[PDB]
């Protein structure tokens, strides 16, 4: 019982025609498209209850769909605008089934006016303060992902090759390096706090990893710098006696 | 021409004395044959014919499925009854009455609703209970019925013939008399 | 049909009472749903009202009572746990199974404030980047970190990290810059404990 | 002792790819959904002034019936439906009086599958102006009924015929009517 | 007032 959406992330330029895919192999008759935005919840864009059936949801303006095969329900943005930047969620179900919605993994889509404004983030780790170690018997490492745009990052901490969650706290949101600009780059920080003993072990390896989702293979690029494609950036550090 | 294949489904709500007693039926049909059904007085789906056993076992094995159907008498039937009660259960349209000869004396009662009605023939104040032929209640398919009640007699001078129609839409009996 | 969730962001101290509001409008038999979205995860069904019972008990210790008279379906939990921090969504539908279009509320973000048992206010300095970063940590849950007074100085909001293995929790914020004059002594120059160390 | 019955009846037919969704109250149609225009068509305009129905929902049930038909067609080893010819009757709405507006009612009953060709004929020629009809109405035996109407001004000179074609009839059926 | 439809179940495959 799974609903799969084409991409997890996408960057597109204004005016472009964008296609978001949704496919399910459960022979479900009903498929819907919702967009999720902070403070607005989930708003229904379009839905379909059968092949070739299209029904405007509560916010159809700017979008269109297509349901040619039962398995697929495509969402279409004719002339992408920045306000269509959002998290798109697909859902499927059957009126003839004893249960409800089955959501897809979602699709983060950011519409920007200028693709040349896209940049991968730089990553740097900062080792614990000796003072903190002495004063509390603990060691806080800090990770800084800076200079990226748009806000398509996933930061993770790995200790001795194992992804860690306990002791971590990543900022819920980035901060603009130049708040005034609407194309400004972002910066994100995170902390990994371990025991002083653990940090004082030269055998323990710490790594801050950030996956960035930028331009795709299809995107054209001729600028001098490296194409800002989706990529993993990271920094590391070893315990210090 | 080529073979045809028909599927039908009927969700029925039977009301007795308003909504005091309600029975719900979820019926499934292949062509003209019912193969599986849920009867609210039973509590679970039952195969009507061997063809429907798969569906009974399948649907009955899901607690949530049966739970929803068991609550249909309320979440469906009672709700819908209340929705159209004013223009259905309470619909009232007067019987149009016309008496003409044909040897027969015909009393045509038209355009009335509901359907239950009483049509009686009289002669000089005395009811004619023999020699009365009714075509029965005829449904016009537009929320109105009609019926023709004939009296087998030979119309004569001095004789007074009366058709008396009783119906829920009328406060008191409607009569139309005919004389030769 | 419609639903409203009065209160977009709700803060609750752990062990305390959690209450997330949900009101609805429906001219047909209502079927309500409460979904939860834990960080970096997709929506999960918490519980639902199918009319089979007025008091619905859900997973993860949550509860909700359908009140036809108040046209409400508030999500509640007696004791807040740090792992309840998430966004909660209320939804209404005309279908008994929620398999036909659902109408979602605006959602509520639930933040759990931990009781810092051993406050220990402090601003530390840490050390490839043209920056140097300062860490303000271990303050009690009433200290508020203001945004930087300088536009070339970055200060994040405060966040909590939890060391499960040691049943320990701490609050922190980070400031950094590349200006020479930027020193950890004055970085958080916006209302901190007189007690905090250096 | 029964009182009222509400039925939500639906069907899907292959190869015609035709589906129907409607509500019935004691034998009369309350409304049906036009699958094409995706809207609710009330049997009597008045009904639609007091109630409403989410038409799109009909499409969701219909889509399940399609899937169900395929499932049942295979379960029965492609056993086709057996054609049952219609019984046809023509009558008027009320007593006929020359030069007075009336309505000819053509009643098609007890047949399946739900596919028929109905044409009104006046003096041998087809008549379409002013004619109307109902969708296929459910029968308790799971066959179907249907009504076609023709408003008209009675004349001594005009002759009418209701012509009905059905795969169950070896030849078209013609039911005749004329001012007696 | 608003009429509500009853769901039609999907058969066993
Ligand atoms: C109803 O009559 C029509 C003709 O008026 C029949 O229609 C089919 O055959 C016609 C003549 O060969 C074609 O012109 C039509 O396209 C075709 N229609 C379809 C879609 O099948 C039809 O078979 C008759 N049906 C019955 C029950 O008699
Ligand atoms: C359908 O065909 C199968 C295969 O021969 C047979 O086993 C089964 O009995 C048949 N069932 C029906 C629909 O009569
Ligand atoms: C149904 O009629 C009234 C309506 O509520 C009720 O009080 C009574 O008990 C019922 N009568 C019958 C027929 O049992």
């Amino acid at each position: 019982v799974k609903v799969t959406q084409s991409s997890r992330y996408l960057v597109k330029r204004t005016g472009e025609k964008v296609f978001l895919e949704c496919v399910q192999d459960m022979d479900h008759e009903n498929m819907f498209w919702y967009r999720q935005d902070p403070g607005l919840g989930l708003r229904l864009i379009y839905f379909s209850y059968d092949v070739k059936m299209k029904e405007k949801g509560d916010i159809p303006e700017g979008y269109s769909v297509s349901r040619e095969k039962k398995e697929r329900f495509s969402l279409i943005l004719e002339s992408a605008s920045t306000n269509q930047t959002s998290m798109y969620l697909c859902a499927s179900s059957s009126t003839g089934l004893p249960y409800g919605y089955t959501f897809g993994s979602g699709t983060r889509l950011t519409v920007v006016e200028d693709l040349n404004k896209v940049f991968p983030p730089e990553v740097a780790v900062f080792e614990p303060s000796e003072a903190e170690i002495s004063h509390t018997q603990k060691a806080t490492l800090v990770c800084l992902a800076t200079g990226f745009f748009p806000d398509h990052v996933e930061l993770s901490w790995w200790v001795n090759g194992k992804e860690v969650h306990s002791g971590v706290s990543t900022d819920p949101q980035p901060l603009k390096e130049q708040p005034a600009l609407n194309d400004s780059r972002y910066s994100l920080s995170s902390r990994l706090r371990v025991s002083a003993t653990f940090w004082q072990n030269p055998r323990n390896h710490f790594r801050c990893q950030v996956q960035f989702y930028g331009l795709s293979e299809n995107d054209e690029w001729t600028q001098d710098r490296a194409k800002p494609v989706t990529q993993i950036v990271s920094a590391e550090a070893w315990g210090r006696a | 021409t080529r073979p045809r294949f028909l599927e039908q489904v009927k969700h029925e709500c039977h009301f007795f004395n308003g909504t005091e007693r309600v029975r719900f039926l979820d019926r499934y049909f292949y062509h003209q044959e019912e193969y599986v059904r849920f009867d609210s007085d039973v509590g679970e789906y039952r195969a009507v014919t061997e063809l429907g056993r798969p569906d009974a076992e399948y649907w009955n094995s899901q607690k949530d499925l049966l739970e929803q159907k068991r609550a249909a008498v309320d979440t469906y039937c009672r709700h819908n009854y209340g929705v159209g009660e004013s223009f259905t259960v309470q619909r009232r349209v007067y019987p149009e009455v016309t008496v003409y000869p044909a040897n027969l004396l015909v009393c045509s009662v038209n355009g009335f609703y509901p359907g239950s009605i009483e049509v009686r023939w009289f002669r000089n104040g005395q009811e004619e209970k023999t020699g009365v032929v009714s075509t029965g209640l005829i449904q016009n398919g537009d929320w109105t019925f009609q019926t023709l009640v004939m009296l087998e007699t030979v119309p004569r001078s001095g004789e007074v013939y009366t058709c008396q129609v009783e119906h829920p839409s009328v406060t008191s009996p409607l009569t139309v008399e005919w004389r030769a | 049909q419609s639903v409203t969730q009065l209160g977009s962001h709700v803060s609750v101290s752990e062990g305390a009472l959690v209450l997330l509001r949900c009101n609805y409008s429906s001219s047909v038999p209502p079927y309500l749903f409460w979904y939860v979205q834990y960080p970096n995860q997709g929506l999960q069904l918490l519980l639902k009202y199918t009319s089979a019972a007025t008091l619905v008990k859900g997973i993860n210790g949550f509860e909700a009572e359908f009140k036809k008279s108040e046209t409400s379906f508030h999500l509640t939990k007696p004791s807040a746990h740090m792992s309840d921090a998430a966004e909660y969504f209320c939804a209404v539908s005309e279908s008994p199974f929620g398999n036909e279009k659902l109408t979602f509320g605006t959602g509520t973000r639930l933040t759990i404030i931990p009781n810092i048992q051993n406050p220990d206010p402090a601003v530390y300095q840490l050390r490839s980047s043209d920056k140097s970063v300062c860490l303000f940590t271990d303050f009690d849950s009433q200290t508020n970190v203001s945004q930087s007074k300088d536009s070339d100085v970055y200060i994040t909001d405060k966040t909590v990290l939890d060391m499960r293995s040691m049943d320990f929790k701490s609050n922190s914020a980070v400031a950094w810059s590349n200006k020479s004059d930027f020193a950890c002594a004055n970085a958080f120059n916006n209302s901190i404990i007189p007690e905090d160390t250096f | 002792k029964e009182e009222h019955v509400i039925i939500q009846a639906e069907f899907y037919l292959n190869p015609d790819q035709s589906g129907e969704f409607m509500f019935d109250f004691d034998g009369d149609e309350i409304f049906h959904v036009d699958m094409a225009k995706k809207e609710t068509v009330w049997r009597l305009e008045e009904f639609g002034r007091f109630a409403s129905f989410e038409a799109q929902g009909a499409l969701a049930n219909i889509a399940v019936d399609k899937a169900n038909l395929e499932i049942m067609t295979k379960r029965s080893n492609y056993t086709p439906i057996t054609n049952v010819p219609p019984e046809v009757t023509v009558l008027t709405n009320s007593p006929v009086e020359l030069r007075e507006p009336n309505v000819l009612i053509c009643f098609i009953d007890k047949f399946t599958p739900p596919v028929v060709n109905v044409t009104w004929l006046r003096n041998g020629k087809p008549v379409t102006t002013g004619v109307s009809e109902t969708v296929f109405l459910p029968r308790e035996d799971h066959l179907f009924r249907k009504f076609h109407y023709l408003p008209f001004l009675p004349s001594t000179e005009d002759v009418y015929d209701c012509r009905v074609e059905h795969w169950g009839l070896d030849e078209p059926l013609l039911k005749h009517w004329e001012f007696d | 007032p608003k009429y509500v439809k009853q769901n039609t179940l999907k058969l066993a495959t």
